[PDB]
């Protein structure tokens, strides 16, 4: 579901896609994303909130 | 009460996965979605 495409302004979500997964997820695990940069160039960046 | 009479009465979806590839165990069941298309069950 992506909220932007259906209301950038808005906020509200509409099912932009569908994946065909047989399976049942039970776990949600969440890969930490790093970016190096220089001292100077250092970039922070918005939580995401589950 | 007296009815008013009708007059002027007014993509694809495709069953490839079935019939394509070893068919999967009851368990391990393949679920396909269809959805905006015009599907042809009675041909299938």
């Amino acid at each position: 579901f992506s909220s932007r495409y259906v209301d950038l302004y808005g906020g509200n979500m509409f099912q932009f896609a569908t994946l065909p997964v047989y399976d049942t997820i039970k776990y949600y695990s969440i890969i930490p994303h790093s970016i190096r940069s220089i001292q100077s160039d250092r970039k922070a960046w918005a939580a995401f909130y589950v | 009460s007296f009815e008013a009479k009708p007059s002027g009465s007014v993509v694809e979806c495709d069953f490839s996965p079935l019939l394509s590839g070893t068919p999967p165990q009851v368990y391990n069941f393949k679920r396909l979605v269809f959805t905006n298309c015009n599907y042809n069950l009675t041909k299938l």
